[PDB]
Formats: C-alpha cells, structure tokens, sequence
RNA sequence: CAAGUAGUUAGAGCCCGUUAAUGGGUGAUAGCGUGCCUUUUGUAGAAUGAACCGGCGAGUUACGAUUUGUUGCAAGGUUAA
RNA sequence: GUCAUGGAGGUAGAGCACUGUUUGGACUAGGGGCCCGGUUACCGAAUUCAGAUAAACUCCGAAUGCCAUGUACUUAUACUCGGGAGUCAGACUGCGAGUGAUAAGAUCCGUAGUCGAAAGGGAAACAGCCCAGACCACCAGUUAAGGUCCCCAAAUA
RNA sequence: AUAGCUCACUGGUCGAGUGACCCCGCGCCGAAAAUGUACCGGGGCUAAACAUAUUACCGAAACUGUGGAUGAACC
RNA sequence: UGGGGCGGUCGCCUCCUAAAGAGUAACGGAGGCGCCCAAAGGUUCCCUCAGAAUGGAUGGAAAUCAUUCGCAGAGUGUAAAGGCACAAGGGAGCUUGACUGCGAGACUGACAAGUCGAGCAGGGACGAAAGUCGGGCUUAGUGAUCCGGUGGUUCCGCAUGGAAGGGCCAUCGCUCAACGGAUAAAAGCUACCCCGGGGAUAACAGGCUUAUCUCCCCCAAGAGUCCACAUCGACGGGGAGGUUUGGCACCUCGAUGUCGGCUCGUCGCAUCCUGGGGCUGUAGUCGGUCCCAAGGGUUGGGCUGUUCGCCCAUUAAAGCGGCACG
RNA sequence: CUGGUAGUUAUGGCGAGAAGGUCACACCCGUUCCCAUCCCGAACACGGUAGUUAAGCUUCUCUGCGCCAAUGGUAGUUGGGGGCUUCCCCCUGCGAGAGUAGGUCGCUGCCGGG
C-alpha cells in the first residue's frame, strides 16, 4: 500500500537581490539550475550555476536577444 | 464504449467545471445539435446508450458525430475499507462537459426525425439540454 | 483640503484595511481628520472607501 | 389558578423610625435571568469534586552560580580559620 | 500605509508551436480475404484538411502578491543587549487545492475573520454567522445589523 | 374485411377573428415516518407575501452630553 | 498508524500537489541513490546531430558509402527537471589544477552542519598571446562524538638525563540503514494478572453522511398472435427514507449492562385481512394492477440459544417498520 | 561605389526573379618550399593570375512562407454585496490569448581604397 511517499528537500532557488539595489561585491544574485539568467557585466557564473557580483554597484536585470535574459552590475 | 488505448498516468485529479465551454459551442459538421445547458460529468456508458438510441430511430440513415471523449478516469474504494493507505483503483472514464458545449450532431435527415432522435437521446444523459440548428 | 470620517468598525476587516485606516490618522468610530488632496491620500481612500465618508 | 438556578430592575399596599440620608422590613404584579470549581476546540451540562458548619492543610531553608537595585572604597577591593 | 518608477517569478485564462490522449474526410506506403497483381474498406502505418483535450503539455499569458528606489504625502514604530515567562490537543466560517463518492459537524495544507481570551444588539433558543469592542454613575440624545398588525419599542407608510 | 361512424374535399347557414412557434416573471403536480399540531418563534395574514423606488421612526455597553477615577507621552 | 495488531515505511536526490518570489501537509500521484571515469578530468586546435528520399550489393526494413531536405525531431556515464548548436554535444596533440596556505562578501539556516565566491602568496599544465585550470552541463552517490591502527612533528614528559605515555597535522576502521547514532553487548506469553491515566482512542447505543440497502419515479427498444404503456419492461437517467453493510471519531472509560425469550404496550403507513373505487389480455367463480382508508383484528406446534429459516395443522389474515435492535 | 569591422528583439530571416564587376573581393591554376589529410593539396597551408561572373558577393522588385502589431469586444480577476452553492449573479478598478486593421524584402558607426 502506497509505494510512493518520498520527496527531496527544497533548495531555495530564485532571485536574491532586486533590480536597482546597491550590492556589495561577491554577493549572490540568482540561484538556479542551468542558465535561465546569463551573467552580464561585472557578474560571474559559479560552479553550480549561481550568479554573483564581482564588484560593488547597482543590480540591473536586462534583456539579451529575443528569448534570453542577463543581469549586470554598474558602479554608481 | 470509448476508452483510451493508453494513458501516461493511471490516476488523475478530479478537476472542476467552472465557466463556459472553451470550444465547441457552435455546430460545425452537421446541421442539428444537442447543446448542454449546465455542467456535468458524462461517462462512456451514457454516451453509448445515447448514441444507440439516436441511431436506432433514424433507421441507420444520416450521420452521427460525437463531439466528446472520455479522457479522464476515476477511481473508487470498496465497502468496509477505511480512509487512507493510498488511492483507489480505476473504474471508469468520464468527459467533463461544461455548459454551452455541443456534444452530438446529426445530418442527412429532415426536421422531424432529427428532432425526435435528439429528444430520445437527451433522456439518457444527466444534463439538461436543448436542440439547436446551424 | 478634504474631510475623512470613519463610520464603519474595523472588527472583521483584514490587516491591510486596519493598517491603512491607522495610517490615515483615524482612531475610534465616528472620528474625523482633515488632510490634503494628494494622489497618495486618494489612493488610500479608494482602498477603504467602504468604511469611510469623504467631504470637502 | 400557580410552571419558579429562587435573584435583579420597575413597583403599589401595609408596618416601622436610623451612625439622619434622595431611611429600614415585607412585598401583589411586570421585564430580564440555565449554580461554584476543575479539565477542555468547546460544559447549564446527562463529564469531575463537594451533605453542612468549625479548626488544620501546599514554592521553604542551607550552601554555590548569574542578573538587577542600594551602600563603602576605587586600579584597587576584601579577609577566612 | 498609499503614490510614481524598475524588476524576478509561468498560476487563472487561452492555445496546439513540442509531448501524450482523440474525432470526421482524401489519399493512404501495406496486411488478410473475393480473386485475376486487380477488387481492397476488414483493418490500413506516414502526409494532409478540418475539429477537440491535459496536475506531472506550453508558441503565449493576466488580476493580485513579492523584492527594491524615491527627494512624494501621511503615520508610529523598528533593531541590538540583558532579566522573566507561558505555548507546541486548536475549533468553525468564506475562498484556493489534495484524500473521500466534487459524502461528513470527515481528514490534511494555503489565505482572511471570529471564538479560544469578548461581554452588548440581531439570527425564537444558539462558542465560531451579521453589527459592534464593556474605566464608573445618569428616569439624557443620535445611529449599526435587524425591524415597525398583537405577544414586543417603532409605518395597519 | 366487408358493416357503423367518418377523413381530404364541395355546396349551403352563420358572422369576425382564428392558428401554431420562441423568450422572460410568478406559480401547480412529482411530495411518505414513527410520544403531539411540529419545515412562519406563536397568534394570525390574501397582505401583515414578492419586485422596483422613496421617506419617517424604533433599535447596542457603539458615538455624543454632564460629573467623577486612573496609565503613558510631552509641556 | 483515520483504535491497536498484520502489512508497509524510517537517510539522500528529481517532478506534480504548491494557489505566477521563498516556504507549505497527508499510509497523496510518479521515479531514482548508498556509484562510475587515469579519461568520461585540465588546456589548445578543429566540427555538428536524429530521421527520411533516391543510387547501387554480397546484405534483407534496418550494417558501409554517394547527393538532397533537415533548429535539434539527436546527444549530454546514470533517475527527473532546468540548460546547452558563440556548445555544456563529437575528434586529435600535450598533460595531472582530481594543486598547498587562504579568503573580502554573500545564500540557507533553531543548532550541528550545507552552498557559492572575486582576489592574494607558493609552485605548475596547456597556449604565440590574451587567457583558462582548486575534478566531471548543474543538483543524489553518505553518517557525529568516544575509542583504537598507520605516517610525520624546531610540542610536553611528575627530582635531573632518557623512556613509557600524551598533544598537534594527515589518514584508516559503521546496512551505528530505526541513517542527529540510548549500551561494547538483548527475543516472546499473560485467560492468573496488578498500578497510574484516557471518551486525547476501539467494542453497544446516540449524532453527522447516504457509497451500499429498502421504496418510488423518467425515457422507451422490446415481450405480449396484431397492440410500447392489461401485465412485464433492456441500455441509460432522477429522487425519498434513515430499518441494512459501511465511513467519521462529536457525548459517555471517578462504569451509558450485551443477543434471544417472558410481562406490558404505544406509534408510522410504504395495508396482510375486513370497507369504498378506476383499468383489465374483467363471460361466471377466482384473479392481476393501481387509488382512498390506521377503526378493529392479525394462530398453535416440531428442529435450533437462536433472530431468521424450513416443516406440520389451521385461519378472514397469519403486514412491514420505530420506540437506548422499546 | 566597394572592401573590412561593430551595434540593434527577423520590421533585419527564408524563398522567387534580374543585373554587375579581377579597382576590391571571388571562383580559378600548381604542390618545390612552411604546413596537412585515421586515405584524398577536398579542406588547412604555401606559390601565382591563364580564364570566368556560373556560384559567393553586391544592387534592384515582391508578402509566397515567416516576424512585428493595433482599436473595439470577450475570458479571467484585487475590493464590496447577494443567491436556488458540481456552481451563479451585481458594482467598481485592472485586463488578456485567439482573430483582425496595418507594417516589413532593414536601420545606424568607424577605417582603407575608388
Ligand atoms: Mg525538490
Ligand atoms: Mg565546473
Ligand atoms: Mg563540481
Ligand atoms: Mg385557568
Ligand atoms: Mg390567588
Ligand atoms: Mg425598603
Ligand atoms: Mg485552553
Ligand atoms: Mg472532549
Ligand atoms: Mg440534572
Ligand atoms: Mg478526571
Ligand atoms: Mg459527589
Ligand atoms: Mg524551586
Ligand atoms: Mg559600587
Ligand atoms: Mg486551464
Ligand atoms: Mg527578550
Ligand atoms: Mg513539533
Ligand atoms: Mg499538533
Ligand atoms: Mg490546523
Ligand atoms: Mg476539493
Ligand atoms: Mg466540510
Ligand atoms: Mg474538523
Ligand atoms: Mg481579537
Ligand atoms: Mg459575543
Ligand atoms: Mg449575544
Ligand atoms: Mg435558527
Ligand atoms: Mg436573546
Ligand atoms: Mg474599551
Ligand atoms: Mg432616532
Ligand atoms: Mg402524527
Ligand atoms: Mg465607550
Ligand atoms: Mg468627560
Ligand atoms: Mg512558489
Ligand atoms: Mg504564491
Ligand atoms: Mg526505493
Ligand atoms: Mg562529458
Ligand atoms: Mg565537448
Ligand atoms: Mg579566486
Ligand atoms: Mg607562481
Ligand atoms: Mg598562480
Ligand atoms: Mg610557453
Ligand atoms: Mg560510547
Ligand atoms: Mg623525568
Ligand atoms: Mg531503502
Ligand atoms: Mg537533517
Ligand atoms: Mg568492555
Ligand atoms: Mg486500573
Ligand atoms: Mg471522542
Ligand atoms: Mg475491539
Ligand atoms: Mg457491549
Ligand atoms: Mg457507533
Ligand atoms: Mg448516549
Ligand atoms: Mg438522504
Ligand atoms: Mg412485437
Ligand atoms: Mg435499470
Ligand atoms: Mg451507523
Ligand atoms: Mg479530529
Ligand atoms: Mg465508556
Ligand atoms: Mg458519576
Ligand atoms: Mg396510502
Ligand atoms: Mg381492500
Ligand atoms: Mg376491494
Ligand atoms: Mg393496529
Ligand atoms: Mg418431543
Ligand atoms: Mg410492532
Ligand atoms: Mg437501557
Ligand atoms: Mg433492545
Ligand atoms: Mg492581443
């Protein structure tokens, strides 16, 4: 009876900083499997595909061509 | 009786029947229709009975269209069984029909026999209906 | 200027309702305040328009 | 001739006279009103306890720790046997 | 709290562009027969025309909710350190789902309210429904839900 | 079966409306249980029911009026 | 744990539920893990899949070549999701960064733990250079402390010199899988049972529900020699009742006595008899079916604890149900 | 006018038709040399200009495929209020998907030659 019943635990993926927020260097901006958001300017892609800020600045969620997105950090 | 040849998943949610019919509100193939006025589940047994009654009256003249199919399956539990310990075993197939949906069409027969055949069929279904033209 | 009177009770109302009324400056029932005619004030009023009476 | 957790609010009639003040006793009639405790999501509860009255009957002391208040001295303070 | 601005996120809805399920028509490459390879409809895979369906489908996609910026207008908290707790049996009602039989005053989650810990007025009586929050005194007034023939205050409007 | 009635139809009397069909509002039947009317609280109601519109009044420990008590914040 | 037992499960990963941020339960719906690779890792250079159509064959539908169409219909060690054709997919050359000491700042989070990380120093691999490299397209592939074993060590060493023994760094020994692990070490019967509690939780009865059950209807193919509706009525559809088998766990565990029979009844009508009627496939006698009707009536025995049921002999008849199965 | 090199969601792509040139760029000719093919000077690399715009390229025309895209209405829905509650209705604000009017055979920057 009930051969099911197992599930993993949630990994708290998503966006950790908002557009237009001042951000300190080295802080995570988006946790995600694969590449839903590409790294833009002054951000880098981590080992498990997270995006982090490589310098202090203001977060900007921008758009590449038709069906892709990217996030970048601009010094004030 | 109409039953799907294969299913990806054996068990399914029951769903709901809010709102008007998404599509099929207008008769397209034949020139007489049997339109649902309210929402209800239609099983394949009722569809078979209605089709048999509709066809027998016309003396197998004209043509019949069935505009619904029992995609969804429903489960049930035996008597004397408590709540819990999994889901039941599937028993039948249903087609959730929303109001405004046309589910039967007839062509090739005059007014009188078409109207009477639709009236005969409508008494086998658990949903209030009405007869429409094209 | 415009006049705000709280005519309905707050018992049974969701939290945003109460927070908006409490931010408008209204206390007990049948209480009156006088504000200005900003877009922000009217934005508050349209949210709790069923609890309040507006006058100039 | 009356359907009552026994009271409370309104109230005539009759009888009194105080720590003297918009006083005392009883109350025809009218409105409203399902005891106390415990345990519970929830008890008038057809869940528990108590017949009634009286006496007795449950967070204390010693030695350590920590924090607040007060007093003395202050880069010092303080003795134990 | 609201306003203006900028974002991330695929629900409701819709749609068939992928994946499953599926109806009618033409052609079906064929299989089996009636046969002398034809007749094929007894089934016909691919293609195409049209019409449907989906919690574990998506070419699309809201309302709300969420994260920020502000110098905008209101409004009174928020945070850190330390002393003291109690709580870890919840209930029903509205809405969104699962299990159940689209049963239960059922069970298990999300969201709001009330009870719990809340008296007062209305539902005859009535924890959870509607109105509304009791500092005390008054033989004063205006209203809420609900009402105005008699019990029973107010329209035989 | 032939029978009896009689249809389609015609000829007359007659003198003005007569047919089906669709939609909406309110009603009727379908309608059965155990102590006693017992599925308006009662009496009772043909409005004292229902629909739309209007105006008065009643109605809470709510809000106000008068007099007292008290907590916090700030002067 | 929709009472306990029997059955199943206990830690980790992926999807739906999950209500467009994160999170979110059920003995809800589906699957995987307790590894593998010395290249299936690093770097430099290069290129592109599945399938179909035609051409010939040993060889056929499918083996290997040739031309065309071909946005991914392939592949990506392995389950699913997210992603990837500027490859993260496929070949070749050289190699071991599958490095040592670290780490501003963040995510997750009760704690213990878990995750990402620019950049700094030492010393390298590939590359002309820019530059990339602290394992694998990304997320599972793993368990604390205590105690022992092995290697190293400008640490201590109970009068002094040594030693025994310890400390520090690196690493090994768990299906401690009941996977935050009670111990180095552990199964059953109780009807002879006892104490503390609970209506937080079951057996009877009540309550809610009505799947099932009893009863009543709708449509009408048909049977009835013809004739759907005298009488039955298939395939389907709609309700009432609260007598059955169930579901739930709301009152009762500081006690609400259980089946059958006896005594005594009372109520409902869905009427067994008697009374009054309509239709008949009602000649008469006898019947069938429906309608009004609760006034009275409704047997004695054999078998079984039996309710029930079968049987014997009667009768106008030998009704069905409720009342804590009165 | 052309060659080279960037930005911009295809309004920029795909397809069909026409024209032009060794000034540039191409196709082209050859393998001694640097270099290369699991074989092949096909490609990569090197060395030259006999021939030709047939192809790339460049320019010009289109709506055939594709892509973009209104207005109006509708579905849905935050807040408030009611029913006969598998669900439905009313008021206010927001407001899609499909369909369509229509647009599109690109638009900008720098360098060198002509
Ligand atoms: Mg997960
Ligand atoms: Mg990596
Ligand atoms: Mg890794
Ligand atoms: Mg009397
Ligand atoms: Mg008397
Ligand atoms: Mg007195
Ligand atoms: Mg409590
Ligand atoms: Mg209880
Ligand atoms: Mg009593
Ligand atoms: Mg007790
Ligand atoms: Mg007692
Ligand atoms: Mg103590
Ligand atoms: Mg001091
Ligand atoms: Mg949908
Ligand atoms: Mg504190
Ligand atoms: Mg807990
Ligand atoms: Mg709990
Ligand atoms: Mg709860
Ligand atoms: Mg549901
Ligand atoms: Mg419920
Ligand atoms: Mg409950
Ligand atoms: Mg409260
Ligand atoms: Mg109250
Ligand atoms: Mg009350
Ligand atoms: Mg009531
Ligand atoms: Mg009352
Ligand atoms: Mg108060
Ligand atoms: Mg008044
Ligand atoms: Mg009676
Ligand atoms: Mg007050
Ligand atoms: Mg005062
Ligand atoms: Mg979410
Ligand atoms: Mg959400
Ligand atoms: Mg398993
Ligand atoms: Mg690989
Ligand atoms: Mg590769
Ligand atoms: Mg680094
Ligand atoms: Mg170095
Ligand atoms: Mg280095
Ligand atoms: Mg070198
Ligand atoms: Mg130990
Ligand atoms: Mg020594
Ligand atoms: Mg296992
Ligand atoms: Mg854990
Ligand atoms: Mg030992
Ligand atoms: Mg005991
Ligand atoms: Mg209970
Ligand atoms: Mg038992
Ligand atoms: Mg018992
Ligand atoms: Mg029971
Ligand atoms: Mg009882
Ligand atoms: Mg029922
Ligand atoms: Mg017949
Ligand atoms: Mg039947
Ligand atoms: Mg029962
Ligand atoms: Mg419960
Ligand atoms: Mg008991
Ligand atoms: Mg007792
Ligand atoms: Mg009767
Ligand atoms: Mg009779
Ligand atoms: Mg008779
Ligand atoms: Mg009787
Ligand atoms: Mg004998
Ligand atoms: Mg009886
Ligand atoms: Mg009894
Ligand atoms: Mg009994
Ligand atoms: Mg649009």
């Amino acid at each position: 009876s009930t051969s099911n019943g197992r599930d993993s635990e949630s990994k708290r993926l998503g966006a950790k900083r908002a557009d237009g927020q001042f951000v300190t260097g080295g802080s995570i901006l988006y946790r995600q499997r694969g590449t839903k958001i590409y790294p833009g300017t002054n951000v880098g892609r981590g080992g498990d595909d997270t995006l982090f800020a490589k310098t202090d600045g203001v977060v900007r969620f921008e758009r590449m061509g038709r069906d892709k997105k990217k996030v970048s950090v601009y010094p004030e | 009786m109409l039953v799907p040849k294969r299913v990806k998943y054996r068990r399914e949610f029951r769903g709901n029947m809010r709102g008007r019919a998404k599509g099929g509100t207008e008769v397209a193939f034949g020139e007489y229709g049997l339109q649902a006025v309210e929402a209800s589940w239609i099983t394949n047994r009722q569809i078979e009975a209605a089709r048999i009654a509709m066809t027998r009256y016309m003396k197998r003249g004209g043509k019949v269209w069935i505009k619904i199919f029992p995609h969804k399956s429903y489960t049930s539990k035996p008597i004397g069984v408590r709540m819990g310990k999994g889901k039941g075993a599937p028993e039948g197939w249903v087609s959730p029909v929303k109001r405004g949906k046309i589910m039967f069409e007839i062509a090739g027969v005059p007014e009188d026999v078409a109207r009477e055949a639709l009236r005969l069929a409508a008494h086998k279904l658990p949903v209030k209906t009405k007869i429409v033209k094209r | 200027k415009l006049e705000i009177t709280l005519k309905r009770s707050l018992i049974g109302r969701p939290q945003p309702q109460r927070k908006t009324v409490q931010a408008l400056g209204l206390g007990k029932t049948n209480s009156v305040v006088v504000k200005e005619d900003n877009p922000a004030i009217r934005g508050m009023i349209t949210k709790v328009s069923h609890l309040v009476d507006v006058k100039e």
